[PDB]
């Protein structure tokens, strides 16, 4: 017989300097943080793709009615809640002919087909930003629906995503990716009860995953955390195998959240080391460890200026002193360095007395000053359902090195979880530095060459 | 004064955005009163509407849709508004919010005189702007535009009456408590006695080899059948150290370490665990590294136990309930228990292809909930329980560690209430997301990350 504890849920900063809990409700009532008005987005596709995009734009201008607003809030129009205006016309786009986009589509190899798909996408994007300034700063690119059947299912006949997102970093040109099948929920159907997908039951959510996610790459910040202390860096890292050739090289990367002068957290992602020798260690040598922390230090200097106080380096694998010995000298004396490892190899499940309603999200089981158990997956009254389809499995957060505070690091994880821009869900199953860990790892392994500067997270995913 | 702008339409039928309109306009600095917003009952809604109209109101809003036609409420409220504007001499009183898509106009009324033809079918921003200069035309005494009171209202109507509340709940975990523990651990000196060139997994009693010291609780003479030459052994060579000092982190030297003695006992408990299951004669299935333990066809009454079904049937496939166990001694000397589901073609033979296996796993799991896991686990534990107090583990000739069958029970200080959405929650989430690269595409890959 033991005891557990609960931690108060953090808040997210919204428009007019106010904080709220719900994401869709918060945006639908106040709006994004900034105020941008002039957007003329573009689309890469064909005549049928153009018609699909125009029809979906008209639909999203129209009100979107869901099944139940209690479990998931609806979409109260786009302009009325975002304060950014498009029209049916007045979109600056450069589409492609049907034959050009369909010269070779039955190719089974993803590498060769994407080497031309990405080239076609970018060549029609980087060629329009030179005519007029800040005219095409946003794109809604839609890949053909045949990609949905010949890329992900690996060329089957039932009747990948970062590759045209990574090599565009050289031009510093963002884009937003969609699909006709994602938009044409009424098309390609039959006289069946549930043709293909038929998400008539869920329609407002599909209108929320398309607006807020595309808004962030318009130079505007939708929302940030309102309770982040000044002077903290995170600097996540990802280790996995690269799929170019043998000798995986154990590629690494970085992703750090930090505050600026005032009350605004920077949502930025940096690329550091290239690689390290041999195959299985999930660790880096001291010689390349100098640059990994030095780049973060210098970036913090030139866009903040003052010394930090606590940097909570996050990781998925176990740490070691082989890198800590190099890292301790790089950091200044006034700054404390703490290494934190979070894994998913602890299959713990809690059950209550009775009921189909499951555990909450936020309670913690403290053990000692080395690790803890935190349930980031469960039930919340706002969604009136369980975030998972089965019994939730909590995380395992441990402080490999440093002192910090368990009750304080747990609050950081909960706050850092609710920083999802690609979706507008109330919460996700992993912290953003780990939720997008795979995304960043795969976007980096697509373009290993060319050292990118300390550029913002706007341009990833 | 007259600054209470009013609205009344088909609220119980279609109210997908009435709350949004109200909150937006109050954030813009206005004042309303509705039927479904505040805590009120729809038994005197029209009487309350008439009472507030005759007391204090300035403008009116109506939303036109397909559901606001077949009811007498809309027409009676329209007639009331007509009478009120006739008495007050108002040529601009009500504003129709034409939101219907399939229907343009159905019933012609004299109410068109005091309103204007506005189309809200396409967009809402244009209509909101238009109603703003509608306010600005007559110089309405608009209040301050602040979202603080808008938020304060947001935690007063939309949900937030069912949020987390202080309530104690008892949570039973997967760990297994142990009450009886061995007094001392036997560190025998074998060296040449046991030659290293033999596997240890086939040994009847638990044993872990460490250089020359065999970390085991069994007697030195217990290992007679597997090794006949164990009779020649001096008792003093069996070095005994109490396990409580190791647990307390007090016994540490060059011979053994506190941080190193803990991990050797873990393998012993796991080995005793598969010994305990093979005592029960169940079927074995190695999935990746950790084995789930399940009971096969024709071994239990009605293919079930207590009051729940374990060996069930789904279409032409036989689904079973599997349990995988482990041991962890770091927080407490306790046992890890996990659950799994495996599928059999005929109840005896297993499919060598795991693709359809995890497909059926997800298919069966998307229709289960907390009870269909917790009750099944509890029944399985009770079936594995030997006595009525706590099942035991076999280690040797006299050693008997008793493990509490009752799971470790906690006390959650925070909980929530389920007034009437106990059944509504399961029906809404039956159809999950099964798309490709747009929402989730490495679901199978994440499931089978156990590639080594």
């Amino acid at each position: 017989m033991k005891e557990l504890i609960y931690i108060e849920e953090p808040k997210i900063l919204f428009a007019h300097g106010q904080k709220c809990t719900d994401a869709r409700d918060g945006l639908a009532l106040f709006g994004p943080l900034n105020n941008l008005y002039g957007i003329k987005s573009g689309v890469i596709g064909t005549k049928q793709g153009l018609k699909i995009f125009r029809d979906y734009l008209d639909h999203i201008q129209k009100p979107i009615y869901n099944s139940n607003s209690i479990t998931r809030p609806m979409f109260p129009g786009f302009e009325a809640v975002f304060d950014c205006k498009w029209e049916s016309t007045g979109i600056t786009f450069k589409e492609v002919t049907n034959e050009d986009i369909g010269k070779f589509l039955y190719n089974s190899s993803t590498h060769k087909r994407t080497y031309d798909l990405v080239s076609l996408f970018i060549d029609k994007i980087i060629s329009a930003n030179k005519n007029e300034d800040e005219n095409v700063d946003v794109w809604f690119v839609i890949v053909p629906d045949e990609i949905y059947k010949y890329c992900r299912p690996n060329s089957v006949l039932p009747k990948f995503h970062d590759q045209f997102k990574a090599r565009l970093l050289k031009h510093t040109i963002p884009t937003q990716i969609f699909r006709e099948s994602t938009l044409a929920w009424r098309d390609f159907k039959n006289a069946f009860g549930l043709p293909i997908r038929d998400f008539s039951k869920i329609e407002g959510h599909l209108a929320w995953t398309i607006s807020t996610a595309a808004f962030y790459k318009a130079g505007g910040k939708p929302w940030k955390l309102s309770d982040v202390r000044n002077g903290v860096c995170y600097l996540g890292l990802v280790y996995k195998k690269v799929e170019k050739s043998k000798n995986p090289r154990n590629a690494c990367c970085a992703a750090q959240m930090f505050l600026d002068n005032g009350d605004g957290t920077v949502f930025k992602g940096e690329v550091g080391p290239w690689y390290n020798p041999k195959n299985g260690q999930y660790h880096l040598e001291p010689k390349e460890a100098k640059a990994l922390l030095s780049q973060s230090l210098q970036s913090y200097k030139e866009q903040i200026g003052e010394y930090p106080k606590e940097v909570f380096i996050h990781a998925k694998t176990r740490f070691n002193h082989q890198e800590w010995d190099a890292f301790l000298e790089v950091t200044p004396k006034e700054t404390n360095l703490v290494g934190v490892t979070i894994s998913k190899t602890k299959p713990l499940k809690l059950y209550k007395t009775e009921g189909d309603y499951t555990i909450l999200r936020g309670n913690a089981y403290v053990v000692n000053e080395r690790s803890a158990f935190l349930w980031t997956v469960g039930y919340v009254p706002k969604i009136q359902t369980a975030l998972s389809m089965e019994v939730p499995n909590p995380l395992f957060i441990e402080i490999n090195k440093g002192e910090a505070d368990i009750k304080q690091v747990l609050k950081d994880i909960l706050s850092l979880t609710k920083l999802n821009y690609n979706a507008c869900i109330f919460a996700d199953g992993e912290p953003v530095t780990l939720r997008f860990a795979d995304k960043i790892g795969e976007i980096l392994t697509a373009s290993t060459d060319i050292k990118t500067p300390p550029l913002a997270f706007k341009y990833y995913i | 004064m007259r600054n209470k702008i009013f609205i009344s339409h088909a609220t119980p039928d279609d109210n997908d955005f009435t709350r949004w309109l109200a909150l937006k306009l109050i954030g813009l600095g206005y004042e309303v009163w509705c039927d479904i917003l505040f805590l009120d009952k729809g038994v005197d809604f029209w009487s309350n509407i008439e009472k507030v109209i005759r007391e204090d109101t300035c403008k009116f809003l109506l939303v036109s849709s397909s559901y606001s036609n077949q009811r007498e409420g809309v027409l009676k409220e329209l007639a009331v508004a007509a009478k009120v504007k006739k008495q007050l001499k108002d040529d601009k009183f009500i504003i129709p919010l034409a939101i219907d898509e399939q229907l343009s106009y159905d019933d012609i009324n004299i109410d068109i005189v005091r309103l204007n033809a506005i189309d809200f079918k396409m967009s809402w921003a244009r209509g909101l702007k238009d109603i703003l200069e509608a306010f600005e035309k007559q110089k309405v005494p608009k209040e301050v535009a602040d979202a603080s009171k808008s938020n304060l209202l947001y935690q007063q109507i939309f949900l937030h009456d069912k949020s987390v509340i202080e309530k104690e709940e008892i949570y039973d975990s997967n760990w297994l408590s142990i009450l009886s523990f061995p007094e001392e651990l036997r560190f025998h000196e074998y060296n040449w006695m046991l030659p290293k060139r033999f596997d240890v997994r086939e040994l009847t009693f638990p044993a872990v080899r460490y250089k020359n010291y065999l970390c085991t609780f069994a007697w030195a003479y217990d290992f007679t059948y597997h090794l006949p030459k164990t009779e020649t052994y001096h008792k003093s060579k069996t070095i005994r150290i109490p396990t409580e000092e190791i647990l307390s982190g007090s016994y540490d030297s060059n011979f053994i370490r506190n941080a190193e003695c803990k991990r050797l006992i873990v393998q012993l408990l796991n080995k005793a665990f598969e010994l305990r299951m093979k005592d029960k004669e169940v079927q074995e299935y190695e999935m990746s590294n950790k084995t789930a333990y399940w009971l096969e066809k024709g071994k239990l009454e009605k293919d079930k136990f207590e009051k729940t079904m374990l060996v069930g049937k789904q279409k032409d496939k036989n689904w079973h309930f599997a349990i995988s166990g482990a041991s962890k001694l770091y927080p407490f000397p306790v046992l890890m228990i996990s659950s799994h589901i495996f599928f059999t073609a005929d109840g005896k033979k297993l499919i060598d292809s795991s693709s359809v296996q995890h497909s059926s796993r997800r298919r069966q799991g998307k229709n289960w909930w907390n009870n269909t896991w917790r009750t099944k686990l509890l029944a399985f534990i009770k079936y594995l329980s030997d006595d009525d107090t706590s099942f035991y583990l076999e280690m040797g000739s006299e050693e008997k560690v008793f493990v509490s069958n009752e799971p470790v029970k906690f006390k959650g200080n925070v909980s929530y209430n389920i007034p009437e959405k106990n059944t509504l929650e399961e029906e809404a989430e039956l159809s999950g997301f099964n798309q490709g690269e747009d929402i989730e595409e490495l679901e199978e890959l994440i499931e089978n990350l156990e590639a080594e």
